C-alpha cells in the first residue's frame, strides 16, 4: 500500500481483481515477536498410580 | 538319573537337582535380570531384581537363590513379574545421582540397560536423594561411593577370592556405607579385578578414568604376557 491513486487505478483496471485489499506485502499482521513464554501441557501420561509400563 | 522337570514358560526341560532357578532359565536361554548374582561368587539375595513368578503361588520368589522342587512351571513374562521388576527398578534409581554424563561406565552400566529394557518411563520421588562421602580405596582404584547401589559384590569377591577382608558394610537403613572403616589403602593382588565386578560406576579405574567411552573403542582378542598362565 501507501501508493498514489492513479497507479492504483491502473493496477485495478489492468487486472480486474480490486487488487488493493490483497496484494502480498505484509505490513501489520506480522505476528508480534517476543511472545509471552509458554507453559506446555502434559498429555495422557504422568498420572500417578496408574502408569505401569506393562499396560502401555 | 537325577532329573527334575521344569516348565520354563510352559516349555519342558530336565534339570539336575540342587541348581538355582536362574541356571534353569539360562539352560533354556532366558535371562532373568540381576545385579548381585554373579557366576563366580557366592549367592546373596541383596539386589532383589531377580524376582520371578511361579504358577499357583501367592509370593514372588527370588531366582538367584531358590532350589528346584519337582515339576515347576515358571512365568518369566507374567503380570506381577513385570510389576515387581518395574517396582525394584523404580526403587534403585532413587538414591542414585545424576552422573550418567560424568560417569565412567556410561556405555557399559547395568542400571541403564535394565532401566531401558525392563523399567518404567516416567519417574517419581520429588524430594530426597541421599549423598554419601566417598572413600579412597587405593591409588589404582578411583572410588565414588555416591553411585553405589549396595549390591555387596565387592565384599563377597574380596573375602572369597582376594582373601583380604578389608571391605565391610557399615551402618543401617539408608546409611549403609560400603568400604574400609580405618582409611586403609586396600592394596593386594587382584585389586584391579574389582572394577569389573562392581556393576555400577562406583569402583572405577584410576588411570583409565576420564579418557574414553565404550561405544567407540573397538574390541580385539589378545593373549597376555609377563605371566606364565597367559
Ligand atoms: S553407574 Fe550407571 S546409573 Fe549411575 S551414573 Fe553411572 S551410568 Fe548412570
Ligand atoms: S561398591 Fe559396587 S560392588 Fe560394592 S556394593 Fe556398591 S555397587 Fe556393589
Ligand atoms: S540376584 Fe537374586 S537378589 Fe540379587
Amino acid at each position: 500500500a501507501s501508493a498514489t491513486r492513479l497507479i492504483q487505478g491502473l493496477r485495478n483496471w489492468a487486472s480486474g481483481r480490486d487488487l488493493q485489499a490483497k496484494l502480498q506485502l505484509r505490513y501489520q499482521e506480522i505476528s508480534k515477536r517476543t511472545q509471552p513464554p509458554p507453559k506446555l501441557p502434559v498429555g495422557p501420561s504422568h498420572r500417578l498410580s496408574n502408569n505401569y509400563y506393562c499396560a502401555r | 538319573s537325577n532329573l527334575i522337570e521344569v516348565f520354563v514358560d510352559g516349555q519342558s526341560v530336565m534339570v539336575e537337582p540342587g541348581t538355582t532357578v536362574l541356571q534353569a532359565c539360562e539352560k533354556v536361554g532366558m535371562q532373568i535380570p540381576r545385579f548381585c548374582y554373579h557366576e563366580r561368587l557366592s549367592v546373596a539375595g541383596n539386589c532383589r531384581m531377580c524376582l520371578v513368578e511361579i504358577e499357583k503361588a501367592p509370593k514372588v520368589v527370588a531366582a538367584c537363590a531358590m532350589p528346584v522342587m519337582k515339576g515347576w512351571n515358571i512365568l518369566t513374562n507374567s503380570e506381577k513379574t513385570k510389576k515387581a521388576r518395574e517396582g525394584v527398578m523404580e526403587f534403585l534409581l532413587a538414591n542414585h545421582p545424576l552422573d550418567c554424563p560424568i560417569c565412567d561406565q556410561g556405555g557399559e552400566c547395568d542400571l541403564q540397560d535394565q532401566s531401558m529394557m525392563f523399567g518404567s518411563d516416567r519417574s517419581r520421588f520429588l524430594e530426597g536423594k541421599r549423598a554419601v562421602e566417598d572413600k579412597n580405596i587405593g591409588p589404582l582404584v578411583k572410588t565414588i561411593m555416591t553411585r553405589c547401589i549396595q549390591c555387596t559384590r565387592c565384599i563377597r569377591f574380596a573375602s572369597e577370592i582376594a582373601g583380604v577382608d578389608d571391605l565391610g558394610t557399615t551402618g543401617r537403613g539408608n546409611d549403609m556405607q560400603v568400604g574400609t572403616y580405618i582409611e586403609k589403602m586396600f592394596m593386594s593382588e587382584l585389586s584391579g579385578n574389582i572394577i569389573d565386578i562392581c556393576p555400577v560406576g562406583a569402583l572405577t579405574s584410576k588411570p583409565y578414568a576420564f579418557t574414553a567411552r565404550p561405544w567407540e573403542t573397538r574390541k580385539t582378542e589378545s593373549i597376555d604376557v609377563m605371566d606364565a598362565v597367559g
